[PDB]
């Protein structure tokens, strides 16, 4: 197999600038084939036998490449460009694609606008608590948390859910939730989430008690 | 007129197979190669087999090798393929597509979500995430909605019947180690008017009829 | 809203590898029966010595061969020209005959 | 069970001709193509011709248009090829070959042995080669029996009434400028047990009901 | 005539190894190539029909592939049954005509030819003529070459070879080359030789006699 090797994996890049997607690949190749996916859609053919724009392509878009190395470049960037990019080969069996390189919109760095809620009262009647810590409309994607319950590093005990870019904002939000059962929760009391960010220069953390 | 309309959504439980249909119209099958093709989601496209539709004639990945069956029926312009022995990490989007050597276009099916775990259906616990009554941030206060132990997705969440838009945030759902999903969405609020505006969170999970309204208050 | 010609090469042709232009096929050569964005168009078949030419090649029509002699196509095979049954086994009366498209039929006498 | 009986070897003068048979059994002539074949001695095969027994439609290479007319007897159910004003170039085999597709063939005959010579009959001299007394020791001893001017193929020969099967040599038939041909067969011995043991070679010619046994002693 | 060419034209190998056998064809045929096997003294049996489909009744290690002018015979694992000539055939177009065959042949260890040689009879010399008599026996490989010195004279012409198969057994070869002279240009001459050269010896042997 032709083993295809796309660098980088993200490109956080602005409107208007030059963006350079490289595809190399593991044993030369006669013609390279470039798609696009947007989120939650069928991948759209974008270039054919390595430099042919498929109809209906800006002119901006341009293939380039001879044999195990391949470019595609975005002259000047804008919003409908912002999506994930594939390679592919298929003259030599068997066909083979990249990894796909994810390109977002760059921004000026924002502070998370953190917030905490704990379980509900009805969530403690079923007996399961599930505390929930929200970081808000912040730039970059790049953060993390730190649950302390009385001070103890706590780790398995949550899942992170990540939106994608704001079409208005270009901002993240993200959710961290600490799921335990009754038995856990009621013989701790303070409650806590150490959230780390570029957009901070110190850690903020948020808190409660029972 | 070039279209490749695939089957809807599976949700199956593991062991079981599927088969997954996908019918051509606007050109000939024959000219080239029907292949079928895997995404995870969010992540790699990986090749699973293809077919010469004028001889029936079937190639494939070592992976799904045994696995794995492709036919078509040319008289009714309709490729499809069988997969058995499901696992959890089989749980994909699918994905029936046209290409070949011969012929300089590509067109792509819509994709087919199909999900693999032991769990039946199951409506979701609904709950409130309140503020805390102390306006910290100062102008602008956070409102949320919980939604906790579903199966399958998806769930559509709004906001006072889809009068708050702006602001909104409907995460992506996550999977539990007790194989039910559970997401959250939250609004933000000016802090001074969390007195007067309730604030509700509408929640339908149509593969289990179920639809849900509920409220959010201070304290 | 769109046509079965929209984005294609029409017959006889086959699209370049520019993804735009249409070159014709060669008569005698080379055909293609249908509108396409067939990169080449499809070589011309010649009939096989246990076949006969009903139709010579065009550029939108492939050679049209046929078995005749006193032969048969066989489907499940490959699409190959086999010799025709002379005569049914003993018990089974002749039903149908050699075509080029079939051997003989045999069928029981309403014995056993 | 299916076979191709095929007529005796034809032994024959330049322009001269003979028809060879090829009579069929285990199945119905015309249910199959029937062609024949040539074979020059230890060379290439050459196809002559094709007869649908049914039609009785022959199809011939155009090579042999002219000298070789093939035809069938099915009420005999075999099959005949008529070769004429015959020359030395075609000393061949000629092999009955039997097809249920045109294209290729299913069944051959076990051959026709044709050869074309102005020679006529003849019984052969056989003689002695006896070992050398003054050659001992070496490798091994070697003895063997001389089988000159003979014609027409073939010669069997055994030693010591068929005792001696090891060691044995009988080498292939080699045309002589006369027309006649010529043969020898030889056996390897140990040279201890030359003195005890004679040797006898067996030499039997069929066509002319010569049946010779000649000894063979050091001089 | 579509010409079929097969390559190579003979094949030294063992058993248990592998053999792929080649057939060139000078226009494209397709489908339409046939393999078929001749062993020596036989009647030919058709292996494989239309390049790669297999004939009931043969073994599952005969494989064949191709389409259009290359088409390639393969032996998975090669058996002293196999030995033999092997013959492609065409039937896309008439006339049908043949490959030129590829012979296969057991290789094994170099040896030397056992030379011996054999005046002629008491009885030959009675009828007039004369026939000398040279032996080469067990050898390998066939490649071998003689040269008939009657008193020292190189002598061409006046000589036959002949040479048997394979040995079934030793899979080595025996010659047979007989220098064939009247009377008259035997006794006048005395010393009588046959020169070999071979692969095995180094150097060319030479085995010899007198009369009486």
């Amino acid at each position: 197999d032709i083993q295809l090797t796309q660098s980088p994996s993200s490109l956080s890049a602005s409107v208007g600038d030059r963006v350079t997607i490289t595809c190399s690949a593991s044993s030369s190749v006669s013609y390279m084939y470039w798609y696009q996916q947007k989120p939650g859609k069928a991948p759209k053919p974008w270039i054919y036998r390595t430099s042919n724009l498929a109809s209906g392509v800006p002119s901006r878009f341009s293939g380039s490449g001879s044999g195990t190395d391949f470019t595609l470049t975005i002259s000047s960037l804008q919003p409908e460009d912002f999506a994930t990019y594939y390679c592919q080969q298929y003259h030599s069996y068997p066909p083979t694609f990249g990894g796909g390189t994810k390109v977002e919109i760059k921004r000026t760095v924002a502070a998370p606008s953190v917030f905490i809620f704990p379980p509900s009262d009805e969530q403690l009647k079923s007996g399961t608590a599930s505390v929930v810590c929200l970081l808000n409309n912040f730039y970059p994607r790049e953060a993390k948390v730190q649950w302390k319950v009385d001070n103890a590093l706590q780790s398995g005990n949550s899942q992170e859910s990540v939106t994608e870019q704001d079409s208005k904002d270009s901002t993240y939000s993200l959710s961290s939730t600490l799921t335990l059962s009754k038995a856990d929760y009621e013989k701790h009391k303070v409650y806590a989430c150490e959230v780390t960010h570029q957009g901070l220069s110190s850690p903020v953390t948020k808190s409660f008690n029972r | 007129q070039v279209q490749l309309v695939q089957s809807g959504a599976e949700v199956k439980k593991p062991g079981a197979s599927v088969k997954v249909s996908c019918k051509a119209s606007g050109f000939n099958i024959k000219d080239t190669h029907m292949h079928w093709v895997r995404q995870a989601p969010g992540q790699r496209l990986e090749w699973i087999g293809r077919i010469d539709p004028a001889n029936g004639n079937t190639e494939y990945d070592q992976k799904f090798q045994g696995r794995v069956t492709i036919t078509v029926d040319t008289s009714a312009s309709t490729a499809y393929m069988e997969l058995s022995s499901l696992r959890s990490e089989d749980t994909a989007v699918y994905y029936c597509a046209r290409w070949g050597t011969n012929v300089y276009f590509a067109y792509w099916g819509q994709g087919t979500l199909v999900t693999v775990s032991s769990a039946s259906t199951k409506g979701p616990s609904v709950f409130p995430l309140a503020p805390s009554s102390k306006s910290t941030s100062g102008g602008t206060a956070a409102l949320g909605c919980l939604v906790k132990d579903y199966f399958p997705e998806p769930v559509t969440v709004s906001w006072n019947s889809g009068a708050l838009t702006s602001g909104v945030h409907t995460f992506p759902a996550v999977l539990q180690s007790s194989g039910l999903y559970s997401l959250s969405s939250v609004v933000t609020v000016p802090s001074s008017s969390l007195g007067t505006q309730t604030y509700i969170c509408n929640v339908n999970h149509k593969p289990s009829n179920t639809k849900v309204d509920k409220r959010v208050e201070p304290k | 809203r769109s046509s079965p010609s929209e984005g294609l090469c029409p017959p006889g042709h086959h699209i370049s590898e520019d993804g735009r232009d249409c070159i014709s096929c060669k008569y005698g050569q080379d055909y293609s029966t249908h509108w396409n964005d067939l990169l080449f168009c499809l070589r011309c078949t010649r009939c096989d010595s246990g076949e006969v030419e009903l139709s010579p090649c065009t550029t939108t029509r492939n050679t049209v061969c046929q078995c005749e002699e006193g032969t048969f196509r066989e489907e499940d095979s490959p699409e190959m020209c086999r010799k025709c049954r002379t005569g049914c086994p003993r018990g089974m009366v002749k039903v149908g005959d050699c075509t080029p498209w079939s051997d003989i039929e045999c069928v029981h006498k309403e014995s056993g």
